[PDB]
This record gives structure tokens, sequence and C-alpha cells, in this order.
């Protein structure tokens, strides 16, 4: 369903490109806005910001795929490049759905301490992210533990 | 943006609001020789859990006042009557805790009703609350309006924004949208109907904006009841501390 | 000549300033704050800064003892307005906040109630910059916080800074330190909450903090113990620190 | 990766021949696409299609 | 009554918007190329031929007193789409053209040979830039401004009457 | 007095009504993009089959809010989408603040998706 | 009348639609062949995910139940995330009729639940309903996909 | 110039929005100053430059009254005021001619000695 | 390519400092860089010696190859270039992989 | 006869380059989802008082 | 309405769809009055994209006879009562039914239902007009040839 | 020529249209590192009313594969002069396109057979101004030092002629241009008897 819908949306696109060449108008952004995220790179991918250097990057395919023989840890996504190809999936409604299916927000914040620390609401909740000082405190004076 | 007054409502027993001012209504009108005329139409008695969101919207058509005189302590008295008769309908598993009446005249006649019922707390509101302007939804006003019958109607204030957002936040969003059709009721009407592609469902109260849409607007309804301020006593917000402003907002 | 466009050229901006602080000779300070009370809540950051140069040399020109009782309102408020919006690490809220309340310094007493409890709510903030310069502000007001006699306001801050000084980050956990170092060489140490030997036993390991802000608010607070109060950790506690 | 590929480049010039892999690889001017053929007479024109 | 305002506006182009979108030192020169312009050899490439079956084209001088000593200049014309045809005396002038005749009666821009890609085909058209004195294509005059397509052997006078032409400009195509 | 006080007061209100845009005296500036909506519209208008044989080109100048002339040729871009009118060369002048402003637009765009999506616990 | 391949680890089998006793419906999992001069579907190829790689997926559960870092709670279950992601973007189609790797993600899922459950010493139920492990991390939870 | 210093630290604040900006304050104002222009270019010169960010509805060169030859400043109002904040940062400083222009916003008054000027000027951008 | 590797990495040992270092001076100072490049493609013989470790997949183990840093600058460049113009050139026909 | 500026072969619309297209590329390698849960999260400002547009609109 | 929120047709929903209608006789019901409803009343709320979803969800169903052909007996082509949005619902619906069947086969079961809104040979020249130029603009003048010797006739 | 299936992706023709339009834009477009290579350079900051120091008076075809030659001895010998060529390839921290012209007697090869003594005086002056700009710390600091000491012996002409010159170039960087004016001021205050035509050019 991926292939048979960028089949039909780089055709439209090479249209709109004809109609706009032909009749020297400017593409309205709401002619390619429905398809922006479909294709196979994507369509978001031909308006980038660094696109001018990504013409020079040739062989992106191999190059990465060889990296098993001089990386220890690679990416278990060695055969995608978001960069080339755009983000090829969306999971955003998975987070919305598994909430749903738990029993609503009200529901799983009952199991837990919210009550405890006095705020009356939990839309503006942030947990403490890793931010680079957790070993700014010491040099070389840091033992095996 | 919150007054620290509230929080204590969304304790976990049920508690239960009701208000009385569009009970016994009246609109002007004229004679065919020219006069004053004084109608009743349609009246509702409007019950919230602020909690659920629940309306229980108790239409009183006017039938009831057809036969009587000094109506105006009438009213109070059968707002008691249809507030007890709807606490002893629930089973006590639902019954709640408190009723919290939003006028002081509401206590000695709603206590006359409820002595089948001890434990039940009877209290005033240090708040001011504008459910008097709930009538100014078109879905509230057409079902009162279109009533032959006095009939007791269930609805969802809340439509479905609990999903994402708490309880304490849907009840500061709905009476400032309630404020806002007090102050001005025909300017805060554009707000909401500004856009023509977001629509009402046909179950819900409130057009469905998103949660972007929501912020915008929240600062639009703001902006209408410090702009109505001013003109009302000619003050500029400038003159004002930032503690007066947020006094203003939250009435 | 407090116009957007003067304040973002710094030349003419500090051309003006002067201007405004030699003319309030004359105007009086009474009027020249109520003329600065819309530049300091202004959404434009660089013209609002403006407006904060403007008012700390007028203040410590001429006191505040020409403003009634409306003006200290609005400019108290002004002034919180100017500190809540910053999103820099410009320096100059602190010194003006330091000049308005040096000058009225009773006069400040209704006002330290509201402004502590914003100071607690800014250090619950998740940036970073919001924490920090909420303990900066709270290391400001600690001489007006002990003129108007209020030392149960003190000791709630000083335990609330006592609970973050587990803080990750150096530039805000030096300032955390800071503003602990003032409360305690105002107050009575046997006074104090929490008591001087359940605060230097903390402060020990943080002398190994390798960020020179941490460091060098931290020596002073170990300095200012071992004179008041060194007989609150025991001899092998001391030489822990001089190792 | 460089070296593996021209390296395997002469592999398949064994494999097809001088004459098929230039059926498969079009003229040098105006070469083919993956799977395209000039015609049917040439995509007919061995068993290796 | 005599003059309205002696002010009066005047909505009319002074050079120098022209001088300065179209460059050359000083002067400002007249013919902005049209899209389709293309040189031969770009042409060629678009193509792909090797140069044994490309098409050259030249632009070879001959004297009017004399064709007989052989050419005067030969200008190969396969590395630009336009040439400027002007006035290089030689004797103190300052430099226009790209091919320049030593003709006092001609301009310093007087008319210019322009290659045009017209649906995949490559034609040589000439544009009188509407110079002093006129020019004569196939010894007949030519109306200004607008492309003559050229041919092959066709030969370029720089004035309108056979008296001041001393040179001429045979067109060769292979 | 009163009546030379009102005098300049018109005078005033003179030079205000003067010196004051057109478009701005007229409209919101909301509305001609929402008419760009209006064309989005018209996406559904392309896909039916029954549009092809109505369909024709009766070409129309593309005119200003006020019904004024404007340029031909497709244009360089501004953060208004204020389309150029007809006395325009077609040379293109600037310091380049434009491109330089739009520059920090796409920045401040991309910076926001990246503070959330290059977080790590 | 079967055409058999593998490629890029997966397992496509090609029947001609002519070849087949009774054409049927299909879920995902089995292409559409499409004649191209006519636009009819005029074959069908149907798909699995190749035994190779069912144990390469299930030697990364091992190798993610091992690392340094695998007593951290979150850590193993956003490698969990990141590796059955990898798995699900990559074949899609062919997990459907693959029926050995189906039974090898129940194992791996239920595995790394375990991990959390033996970190906390008790392995009863009531303790660890199931809004512990997929409640999305911005609740607070583990998010386990 | 000055102009171009204080668009560059106000872009650097990341401001961006025209209501937060210092082009704020003339919000009512459609008129324009264009000044330390060439004495060669006029009226329909200046309408050719000006045109690329809008359509302007007047134009006033200043010129003197004796010899009629320009000051070497004008003044041009567009038909919409954002027009004005584009030409205003986005045209100053540029080099027409030899020397670079100065734009900036303006509050513009009539005079009574150029009147009929101002219909020998109306009757050109009443064309279009 | 060879800065991705540490857009993850917490702790580095001396190995990995080192490395990042000269990424870093190749940006500041790209001339003289391209310039090194050019040296070692000309005259360059002999190199440094290639570590070898063993990855764990269970079913089978396989090597990793770790070059000298300052070595492996010269090889990216040549690996991007090389690249580049086979493309350009069409060195490798359409069926390959 | 002004030599016009030399322009693409197809112009686009500005909001094509200004969207910050395909940024989400610049991810944490375990990070699943786009954007954040909640709004709350995204935004600096719930609401700012504007005291310039308030008193145009009262006086 | 679960399947017209994805961004493509899925297999998922059309074999979850056929195993309720195989199963007893009152899914098969719920499934044809559903039909009406989806083109009748919801046509104008329906997207562009929603529409390629919904005639390929439709004619997948009616080529594998879950449906009869008999349900396009309620469509009629007309310039006065058929919809923009209606119209782009039969393109996507008979692009699917040439893909799955081809074109020869589907002659055969347009010939044997009566459907006269679709291909009228009755009379009302202007829509013979119209049917002829609806189905030659989607790419199926192969089945006009009978429609276009009776408009021949009449003019 | 047919296709045998679909096209699913950007047709081939279409994607060589957007890798010659970045072929078009390239030049003027400017890179993440073309940026760091102008910002070094002092100029960089300047105004064009500064940048009028430098305006100061200081006074056919034939086609088919051949393989590439057996020894690419041309390859060699154009970059051979611009990497390579003679100089000391360890104490300094770079060495620029510029550095070959004003330096050059140390890019130079004629090893011996030089010009008695006073050319051996000429080399290791621009030595020293070489190891001063460029150097490192260690490199700097001593031969800032000898040539202090070795100003009163050398020449007033020969430093100056020398010297003087760096200063002009365009793509001279901040910290070299503090350290030529550095050695002007040590060498200005030994010597004291300094001539019209070099007050000049200081």
């Amino acid at each position: 369903n991926e292939f048979l819908d960028s089949q039909r949306v780089w055709a439209e696109y090479a249209t709109k490109r004809q109609e706009a060449i032909q009749q020297n108008r400017r593409l309205a952004f709401e002619e390619l806005e429905g398809s922006w995220d479909r294709g196979i790179p994507r369509i978001s991918t031909l308006f980038q910001r660094d696109r001018h250097t990504l013409a020079y990057d040739r062989g992106h395919r191999i190059r990465r795929e060889f990296k098993q023989y001089s990386l220890e840890r690679n990416s278990p996504f060695w055969w995608t490049n978001s960069h080339h190809d755009g983000k090829l999936w969306n999971l955003n409604a998975y987070r919305t759905d598994v909430i749903q299916a738990l029993g609503g927000i009200e529901t799983i914040l009952e199991h837990t301490l919210f009550k405890g620390t006095g705020f009356n609401s939990w839309e503006g909740l942030f947990w403490e992210k890793a931010s680079g000082f957790e070993d700014s405190m010491q040099f070389k004076k840091l033992t095996h533990a | 943006l919150n007054s620290s007054n509230y929080a204590e409502l969304f304790n976990n027993d049920i508690k239960l609001f009701v208000d009385d001012t569009n009970v016994y209504r009246v609109t002007v009108h004229k004679t065919f020789e020219g006069n004053v005329a004084t109608k009743a139409i349609n009246g509702c008695i409007f019950t919230l859990n602020p909690k659920t969101g629940h309306l229980f919207l108790k239409i009183i058509h006017t039938s009831v006042w057809a036969g009587q005189k000094r109506l105006s302590q009438l009213a109070k008295w059968k707002t008691a009557e249809e507030v007890s008769a709807l606490v002893r309908s629930l089973p006590k598993e639902e019954q709640p805790k408190q009723i919290i009446v939003t006028r002081k005249a509401m206590l000695d006649p709603l206590e006359v009703h409820m002595l089948d019922f001890p434990n039940i707390a009877i209290r005033p509101t240090e708040l001011r609350l504008p459910f008097s302007a709930a009538m100014s939804i078109d879905k509230l006003s057409d079902v009162v309006m279109k009533a032959t019958e006095p009939q007791m109607v269930l609805f969802n204030i809340y439509d479905d924004w609990l999903d994402r957002i708490s309880s304490y936040t849907a009840f500061s969003r709905l009476t400032l949208l309630l404020r806002a059709l007090k102050t001005n009721e025909e300017s805060a009407k554009m707000i909401l109907l500004s856009d023509p592609t977001i629509t009402i469902k046909s179950y819900h109260l409130w057009p469905s904006f998103t949660d972007e849409q929501w912020i915008t607007i929240e600062s639009q309804m703001r902006d209408l009841i410090l702009t109505e301020y001013g003109r009302k006593y000619n003050v500029n917000i400038s003159a004002l501390t930032q503690t007066e402003i947020k006094d203003i907002i939250l009435g | 000549f407090w116009v957007r466009r003067v304040a973002l050229d710094r030349p003419l901006n500090k051309v003006v300033t002067y201007t405004t602080v030699t003319l309030a000779k004359k105007l009086g300070c009474s009027y020249t704050i109520d003329k600065l009370l819309t530049p300091l809540r202004d959404e434009a950051e660089p013209f609002r800064t403006m407006a904060v140069h403007a008012v700390t040399r007028t203040v410590n020109l001429l006191g505040t003892a020409d403003l009634d009782e409306r003006l200290e309102t609005r400019l108290i408020d002004a002034l919180l307005i100017a500190f809540q919006e910053q999103t820099n690490s410009d320096s100059i809220i602190f010194k003006g906040f330091g000049a308005v309340t040096v000058s009225l310094d009773i006069r400040m007493k209704p006002f330290l109630a509201p402004i502590v409890s914003t100071i607690l709510n800014h250090l619950k903030h998740k940036t970073p910059l919001v924490r920090q310069h909420a303990a900066d502000l709270c290391a400001i007001l600690i001489p007006v916080i002990k003129n108007c006699h209020e030392f149960e306001m003190l000791n709630k801050l000083n335990i609330i800074l006592y609970e973050s000084l587990g803080e990750v980050y150096p530039e805000v956990l030096g300032s955390i330190i800071n503003a602990m170092y003032c409360i305690t060489s105002v107050m009575d140490l046997d006074k104090l909450q929490p008591p001087i030997n359940q605060i230097l036993p903390t402060l020990t390991p943080i002398l190994r903090n390798k960020h020179r802000k941490v460091e060098v608010n931290t020596i002073k607070f170990v300095g200012l113990i071992g004179k008041l109060a060194p007989t609150y950790a025991p001899p092998k506690e001391w030489m822990r620190i001089c190792f | 990766s460089f070296i593996f590929q021209y390296y395997g480049l002469v592999i398949d010039l064994l494999l097809l021949g001088q004459e098929r892999a230039t059926d498969l690889a079009g003229p040098a001017n105006n070469p083919n696409e993956f799977m395209q053929f000039k015609s049917k007479e040439v995509e007919k024109a061995h068993p290796i299609r | 009554k005599s003059q309205y305002i002696d002010i009066m506006p005047d909505f009319s182009p002074s050079g120098l918007l022209e001088l300065e979108s179209n460059n050359k030192e000083g002067i400002a020169l007249k013919h902005v190329e049209p899209q389709d312009a293309i040189s031969p050899d770009n042409y060629m490439d678009m193509l792909g031929l090797e140069a044994r079956d490309r098409t050259m084209y030249e632009l070879v001088i001959y004297r009017k007193n004399d064709k007989d000593k052989g050419p005067w200049k030969r200008y190969d014309l396969n590395g630009r789409s336009c040439y400027l045809v002007g006035r290089e005396l030689g004797h103190t002038e300052i430099v226009v053209a790209d091919i320049g005749i030593p003709e006092e009666t001609s301009s310093k821009q007087h008319c210019v040979i322009q290659f045009r890609n017209v649906r995949g085909i490559l034609k040589c058209y000439v544009m009188d830039l509407d110079s002093s004195n006129g020019t004569c294509l196939n010894n007949v005059v030519i109306p200004g401004a607008r492309y003559i397509e050229l041919r092959s052997g066709d030969v370029l006078t720089l004035s309108e009457f056979e008296e001041d032409n001393d040179y001429e400009l045979i067109f060769m195509n292979v | 007095s009163k009546y030379e006080d009102e005098k300049a007061a018109e005078r005033e209100q003179y030079l205000k009504n003067l010196n004051m845009g057109d478009v701005q005296k007229l409209g919101i500036n909301v509305d001609a993009h929402d008419k760009k909506k209006n064309q989005t519209a018209s996406s559904l208008t392309i896909e039916d089959p029954a549009i092809t044989f109505t369909h024709d080109k009766e070409r129309t100048v593309k005119t200003s809010l006020l019904g004024r002339k404007l340029y031909d040729k497709p244009a360089p871009e501004n953060r208004f989408a204020i389309m150029p009118g007809s006395r325009w060369d077609g040379v293109h002048r600037s310091n380049g603040f434009e491109e330089k402003w739009f520059a920090k637009q796409n920045e401040i765009n991309e910076k926001k998706v990246q503070s959330y999506t290059l977080q790590e616990d | 009348p079967n055409l058999l391949f593998s490629m890029c680890g997966f397992e496509v089998r090609i029947l001609p639609r002519q070849r087949m006793e009774e054409v049927v419906s299909n879920d995902e999992g089995v292409w559409d062949l499409v004649d191209e001069r006519t636009k009819q579907r005029t074959a069908k190829a149907y798909l699995k995910v190749s035994e190779e790689e069912i144990k390469k997926f299930d030697s990364r559960i091992r190798g993610i139940l091992m690392a340094s870092g695998s007593t951290t709670f979150t850590k193993v279950a956003a490698k969990w995330n990141t590796s059955l992601i990898s798995l699900f973007t990559y074949f899609r189609e062919a997990i459907v009729a693959t029926e050995p790797l189906l039974d090898i993600l129940v194992k791996g899922e239920t595995r790394i639940q375990n991990r959390v459950k033996l970190g906390l010493n008790s392995k009863m139920p009531t303790r660890f309903p199931p809004a512990v492990f997929y409640t999305p991390k911005e609740l607070g939870g583990l998010g386990m996909i | 110039n000055k102009i171009q210093q204080i668009n560059d630290k106000e872009l650097q604040s990341g401001i961006l929005s025209p209501h937060q900006s210092w082009h704020n304050e003339y919000k009512d104002n459609a008129y324009i100053y264009i000044g330390n222009l060439n004495r060669e270019l006029t009226e329909g010169d200046i309408l050719t430059v000006f045109s690329e960010y809008g359509v302007p509805v007047d134009v006033i060169l200043s010129r003197d009254e004796n010899t009629g030859e320009s000051q070497g400043f004008a003044y041009l109002k567009y038909e919409d005021q954002r027009s004005t904040i584009l030409a205003v940062d986005n045209l100053n400083g540029f080099k027409i001619g030899g020397r670079a222009l100065k734009i900036d916003h303006t509050f513009y008054r009539p005079k009574r000695s150029l009147q009929k000027y101002y219909e020998a000027v109306k009757e050109e951008l009443d064309r279009d | 390519d060879l800065k991705d590797v540490y857009a993850s990495k917490v702790r580095l040992n001396a190995s990995e400092r080192e490395e990042l270092a000269l990424i870093e001076e190749a940006y500041d100072n790209p001339h003289d860089t391209l310039n090194r490049i050019k040296k070692y493609l000309l005259t360059q013989r002999v190199f440094k010696p290639v570590d070898i470790t063993m990855m764990e997949n269970y079913q089978n183990i396989s090597p990793v190859y770790s070059v000298d840093p300052l070595e492996k600058i010269t090889d990216a460049y040549l690996d991007q270039y090389l690249w580049y113009e086979a493309d350009q050139r069409k060195l490798f026909p359409n069926w390959i992989k | 006869a002004a030599k016009r500026s030399e322009q693409p072969d197809l112009q686009y619309d500005s909001r094509f380059f200004t969207r910050g297209a395909n940024a989400s590329a610049k991810r944490h390698e375990d990070q699943v989802y786009d954007n954040p849960l909640f709004v709350q999260q995204d935004i600096e400002s719930i609401y700012k008082t504007n005291y310039e547009k308030l008193d145009e609109a009262v006086n | 309405k679960s399947s017209l929120q994805e961004s493509t047709f899925s297999k998922f929903y059309s074999i979850l769809s056929e195993r309720m209608i195989t199963f007893h006789r009152s899914w098969q019901t719920a499934y044809n009055e559903t039909f009406e409803q989806n083109y009748t009343q919801d046509i104008e709320d329906y997207e562009t994209d929603q529409l390629r979803i919904l005639g390929k969800f439709w004619g997948h169903l009616i080529s594998y006879e879950f449906l009869p052909m008999d349900c396009l007996k309620i469509i009629k082509l007309t310039e006065e009562e058929s919809c923009p949005q209606g119209r782009i619902f039969i393109k996507f619906l008979f692009q699917e039914l040439v893909n799955e069947l081809g074109l020869d086969e589907l002659q055969l079961r347009l010939n044997s239902s009566k459907l006269d809104g679709m291909f009228p040979l009755e009379g009302d020249a202007e829509h013979i007009r119209y049917s002829i130029n609806f189905f030659t603009a989607i790419g199926l003048g192969l089945l006009t040839e009978d429609m276009r010797s009776r408009l021949t006739i009449i003019q | 020529s047919h296709q045998l299936g679909g096209q699913y992706s950007i047709p081939q023709d279409l994607r060589e249209n957007l890798q010659k339009e970045a072929a078009r834009i390239g030049e003027n477009e400017k890179d993440v590192l073309q940026e760091k290579m102008e910002t070094r350079t002092v100029q960089n900051r300047e105004d064009s009313y500064h940048k009028r120091r430098f305006d100061m008076k200081f006074e056919w075809d034939v086609k088919g594969y051949e393989p590439p030659d057996e020894s690419s001895t041309a390859v060699k010998e154009n970059s051979d002069s611009a990497l390579v060529n003679v100089e000391g390839i360890h104490d300094l921290m770079f060495f620029k396109p510029s550095d070959h012209k004003y330096f050059a007697d140390v890019i130079s090869k004629k090893p011996i057979d030089e010009l008695n003594k006073d050319e051996k005086k000429e080399r290791t002056l621009s030595m020293l101004l070489l190891k001063i700009k460029n150097g490192n710390t260690a490199s700097r600091r001593t031969s800032m030092r000898i040539l202090t000491d070795k100003a009163v012996t050398f020449g007033p002409e020969m430093i100056f002629n020398r010297l003087l010159p760096i200063l002009l170039d365009r793509s001279l960087e901040d910290q070299e241009r503090h350290l030529m004016i550095k050695t002007i001021d040590r060498v200005l205050y030994q010597l004291g008897d300094l001539t019209k035509p070099y007050v000049h050019k200081i």
C-alpha cells in the first residue's frame, strides 16, 4: 500500500510540475499538502534544508551496510536513511490508543504517586532527562565502579 | 491563571452544584396598542457535577406559574423539591456527599427537604460562578424553549475534553467560557463561531477544536473579559497590577 | 526616545538613558517611574531591559521616599513582570531589585509573602535558567526579609534550598549555595533550620564538584561555618575538608 | 565496498558474456533502467532475461 | 495659466536602471537574449555526437574591395550563443562588440547573430539594433527589431547603401 | 476658538486617513489567505471526470485586493506573500534580508522538533 | 505452477492466476502482480519471513538481556522498542503468515517483562498490572510497545 | 546604516513577529521616506524599483522650485502598509547608481505649492 | 559520517577523545586537512596496524576492524569521492545492488 | 530593456522551505515518537498579558 | 469509519468484512444497508483521499460477489442528480473493478444486471451524452460502445 | 523502450535535474566549511570602508576509452608544489597558500652553494618570521627573543623589507596580525635611527 501510493503521489508531482513550468505560476503549498507525508522517498525530502549537499552523497546504501565491519554497535535500521528517505513510519496514534485501552489517564494515575506530589493537573508533567552533567564532578578520578 | 480556592471541588467524593437564576424567567413584550408586557417563558434548574461534567437540566414549564402570585419565593421552594426528588432517585452509590448552592437564599428551603438524608452536607460557595449564562448555549436554549412538559434532561458539558485533560482543567475552561458569555454574549459567540470549518457534533455542546486551538481561544476569552472591564469603568489595563488582573478574569 | 528602535542600537540606548537620569533630578522620581512603567512590561525583550537600567540609576540617585503607596505597588509589580519574562542571563534585573528593596525597606513588608511563593514556584520549573534566577532573587532579598523581622520566612526558604542541594546543573546549584550562605550569615545559628550539624556534612562531598561556580560558593559557606560554628562538626570532619 | 562492487563486476561479465551484458545495460550513451530493454527482440534474444 | 506647476514629474525611464541590469563598462547594451538561446556546442552535447558529425558555424570576413587575398579574419561561432557586431577602428576607442569591424559608418552596437532552439531545432537569426546607418541582408534592407532567419552563404553589410560597404560578412553553414 | 479647534482636529483627522493604508482601512488580512483554502476545495474539482468538459481557459489578470494591476511573471518571495505591481522591472533588488529572514523561520521550526526528538532518558 | 525465491530476508512464492483452480480473496501478506499493458492483476506473490532472519531476531533479544545497562528497567524497555520497531517496519506483511516468528515474539515480550519483575524481586500479577508496562514514558511508564 | 544594524539584532533575538517588532510603531503609516537618491532618477524610475515589494499608489519626488532638479529624496505610499516593512528592511543600503539609499517609515505632510503636481502624479497612478 | 558514531556516546576512552579532536580540527581548518589527504594519497604506502574484535551474534561471530583515526579521515574522503565519480561516469551498470 | 533577474524553472510557495521539512530525521536512536503527547510541554507561555493591544481596544 | 482514518486502503477491513457476510445473512443485510447510506447521505462529507478508500473497499466486495452487481442500481448518472463527490466515488469503484476482473469479464456482468442510471439506452439523449462522456474520461470507452450506437441513430 | 513493471519512486530523469540544480546552486550557496574558511580572516568582519586599507599605496574532441597513464607523473608534479615541496612540516600549526609567496626561501630547494654568508643570514630571518607567525608556542617564544637580540646586528632594511608586506594580504588571521605588529614594536625600540622611506611604510 506504500508502493501503490507512491506510484500515485510521484506522478501527481510530475504533472503539477509541468503545469507550473507551462503557465509560469508558482506552486501553492496546498497542492502538495495532502501528499507531504507520502512517497518513497517522501515528498517532503524535496524541500529539506541540506538537500544541496545530499546530492553529492552517492553510494549511501552500501556505506550503511558495510558498517557491520567497522563499528561494534550499529543501529538496527541498516536499510533506510531518513536524510535521503524521510521517516517511513508514524506511531503517534499508538500512544493515544494505548492510553485509551488502559482506561484513560485518570485510571492510569490512580495507580501512582501523583496525588502525593501536590500538583493539581497532569498536562505539564515533565521527567528529568539525561543532561550531560551526571559525571561532571570528576575527570579521571573515577574508579571502575 | 487558576484560582487557588477551588482545588477541594475535585476530591473523590461526589459533589453537586445547584443554581436557580433561570427558574422563573420573563421576557418583556408590548401590547398591540403599546405597553409593557411580562410573559413567563420556560425556565431551567441548573445542576452540575464538576468532576464528571454531568448536567442535570430540570426543565420547568410555564404551566406551574399560571395560578399563583409571589412567584419569586415560590420558585426557590420548587427548586428544593426537584433537587430532593433528584437525590432520592439516585442509588446510594451515586448519591452526593455534598450539594453546593450558588445562592445564599437556597440554604433553608433545601435543608427542609433533605431531612431524610442526614449525612449529606449542604453548604454555599465562596466562589461566584457564571452558571446563569448557560442559557446562552444554543443546544441548551433550544431544549428549554421547545418544552411543553416538565422534564429532566441529562447533558455532558465537557463533551470529550476528559480524554486529554483533567477535570480541574475542564472546569476552568468551562467557567471561563461561561464567564465570557455573561460579560458580553454576542462578541463571545463570534470567537467560538469564527471558523466555519470547525463544527459542533450533534451530541456535543461545543465546537471540536484541537488542543492548540483551545489555547488560542482561551487567550481570547480572557482578553474579552478584560477589555470589557476597561470599557465599563474607563480604566486602562496598564494601570492595573497583575494581581488585580487575575481577579477580574476569575470574577 | 523611549521607543523600541532606540533600545535596539546600543549607542543611542546609553545616551537616552543618561538623559533620563539627568532629567529626573528636576522631574522627580515619582514623575519618572510612572513614565517607565509601560516599557517595563513591553513584549520586546531589549526594550524591557533598557527600562530596568533607567529604573536602577534613578532610584540610586533619588531614593524612593517620593513615591506614594500606589506607585510602590505598581513599581514592584512591574519589576516582577520583567523578572518573569527574562530569557537571558543579564544581571540588571537583580541589580534593579536590590536597589528598590534597599530604598524602601520596611515598606517592603506587605510584598514579601507573594514574592517568596513566586520564588518557590520557579524552583519547581523544568528550565534550569528559570530555577537559577529564582535562587538569585532569593539571595538578593535576604537582608530585606531580615529587616522586616520575618524569621519564619527565612527558615522556610532555607529548608527548601537545603532540599535542592542534590541539583545536577552546576550553575543552578551554585546559586542555591549562595542563597544558603546569605541566609546563614544573617540568622541566629541555634534557631537555624536545618541545624548546622546537618548542613556541613552535606556540603563536604560538594567540594569535589569540578565547576567553578559551585566551588567558590561552597568554600565560602564552609569557611563561614568554620568561623561562626566550628564545634558543630567533629575534628575528623574538619580534616576531611583540609584534604 | 567500492572494491567489492568493481570486483563483482568481473564475475557478472563472466556469467553473462559481453554480448548479453550489453543487452541488459543498454547502450552507453542511453542506458537502461533496472529491468528495462530497448525492445522485445532484445529481450527474447537470449534465455537469460 | 501659462504653466500648471513649473516642476512637473517625468514618468519616463532614465538610463541608469537599464544600465545597471544589462552589464558592460559604461554604455548599456541592448538585446537581452531570449530564453531559447543556446550555443551550438551546448546544442551538440545535448544530442551527444562526436565532432565529425557536429555542425560548426563561422563568420569569415571578406573585404569588398578584394575577396581575393582570402580571409580578413575568421571568427568561430560555436563558443557562444550571441555575437555583437560593432565598431573597432583600432586607432582612443573602448571595446564593446565581440566582432569588431573597422567601419566608420557602423555604430558600436549594430547587429547581433542570435542562435535559438525552436522545437529542438537550431535556427540562426539576425536583428538590426536600430543603428544609425541601417543594415542590409542579401543586399536587401531589413526591418528593425525582428529576428530575420539566416541561411548559408548570406552576406551582412553595415550600411544601407552600397557606397559605404567596405567589408563583407559571410555566414557559412556546413 | 472652538471653531478653531475643530478645524485643527479635522486636520489631524485628515492627515490620519491620508497616511493610512488602503488594505488596512478596508478589511482584515486574514481573509485573502483563507480564500486560498477556497482554491483548496478546487483540488476536488480536478479529480471529477465531469469537470473535463465544462473547463475552458478564460484568462483573468491577477489583480490586487483594491483592484490594481499586478506583475505578470513569477516573482521572488516575501514574508507577507504580497505580489509586485505592474511597474516592476523584473530585476531583483535586495540587501538580502528576506532570505536571511526565511532562514531563521525555518531554523526556529526545525529547532522546536529537535528539542523533543533528541531527548534521551 | 510455483516459482519460489528468497531475497533480502523475504520468502516469496509466486502463483500465476491462470494456474490456480479457484481464485479467492487474500489478506495482507499476499501481493497482486499487475500486467502493465492491461492494468489487470495476473499473478499472486505470497510472503513469509525467512528462517535465517527469524533466528537473527531471537539472538537480538538474547543480546538485549545481557548488555551493560540491562538492569535499568527503562533501558531494557527502550531496546525492546528499537528492535521491535526495526523488525515490524522492515518486513510488515511477511510477519502475518509467518507463524514461528509470532511464537518467538510472545516469548521475548514475556522475558523483558520478567526482567522488570525479577529486578523488583516479586512475580505477583496484582503488583504488576499492565499499566506499569504499557503506559507511555510521558506519563511515567515503561512504554513497551 | 543604523536601520540595517537594528534588524540584524532583532533577527538574532528571534523576534520575527511584526507586532513585537520595532516596525510596530508605524502600523498606521503607509508612506516611506526614500533618501540619498541619485540626481538623475525620476518619479517613474522610483516606481520601478519600489514596485518589487508592492503596489505604489502615490509618489512625490522633491525637487527645487527654481531649477526644478531633484533634491535627492522622495516619498512613496503603498496600497498595503506591510509593503512598507518590506521596502524599509529589505531595500535599505542598496547601492543604486553609485549611492546607497536610505529608507525609513514616515508621516507625510502634503503642501500647497505642490498641489497640481499631485494630480499630475495621480493621473498616472489612476490608470492602474 | 565519522562524527555520527559519537552522537550517542557518554563516556569515551582516550582513543575516542583523540578521534573527535581530529574531526573538530578538520572542521576548523578545512584547507590544511585537505592538503594532508593529498600528501597521503601521493606518498604514504606503509600504514599502522588494524585491530580486530569479534561480535557476538549467538549463531555466528563476526569480525570488526578498527582502523587508525588519522588514516580514517583520508579513507572516508576517498570513499565519498570514488562513489561520487563512479556515479557521474556510470561505472556500475543497472543490475548491481 | 532591463535584463531581468534569473529565476528558477519552477517557483515554489515560501511555506515549503520554512516548514522544517524532514526535521525529525535528527533524532535519538531510541525515540519512538515525533512530537510530545501534551501541547503543554511544547508551549512556553499559556497566556501573556499584552498591555498594548488591550489598551487600544479599551480606548 | 475506522478504515477511512487510515492513510491507505488495506486488505484487513475487506477480509474482515467478508468473514461477517459469509457467517450469517443478517451481516449481509447490514452491508447492503450501509452501501446506500454511504452513497446517498454521506458522500458530501468525504474528502477525496477518503473516496479512494471507499471505492476500493466497495469495488473489492462487489467484484468478489459479496455484494450483488444490482447494488449499483441506486446509482444514476445525471447532470442534475450526480454529486461531484459522488462521481469521484464511481471512478474509484470502477478502477478497482477493472483491475480485479479485467475488462472483458466486466462486460459480462454489466450486461447481466439491469442498471439504467449507469448505461441508459432508452432515450433522453442528453443523458446518453453524459454517460459516454463519463466513462471515456475514466478510461472505459470499450464499455460505451453499445450507447454509442444509440446516439448516432437519434442525431 | 518498455519498462517491464511500473514506476514506484522518483522517475529517473527527474532525479538528475535535482542533482543538476545542486550543481548550479553550489557556487551561489555557501557551504559550512566554506563558511569557516572565510571567517578565519580579519577581512570578514570589515565594512567596505574598512577594506580600503588594501588600496593604500605602499611604496576536435575524440571519444573513446583510454586507460590513464602508467606513471601519472603529471598528477604528482602538480600537487608536489602545493603540499610537500620543502618546508618544516612539524613546527608549524599550519602553512597557508599565501605563505608560499612571502617566505619562499624556505619553500625553495637550493641546499648548498648559496651566496656567501649574507644570504645565509637572509634565510634565517625568514626562518625567524615563519616561526613567529605560524610556529607553536615553544618555537614562537624562542625565535621572538632571538629576533629581538639579532635585530641590532641585522639591518633595519632587511627586517622591514620582509616583515611589512605580510600585513597587507587579505588572508591574514587575527592572531597572525597581532604577532607581526608585536614584532615591529620590539624591533623599533632597539635600533632608534629610522630613515624617511621606512617611516612612511610603517
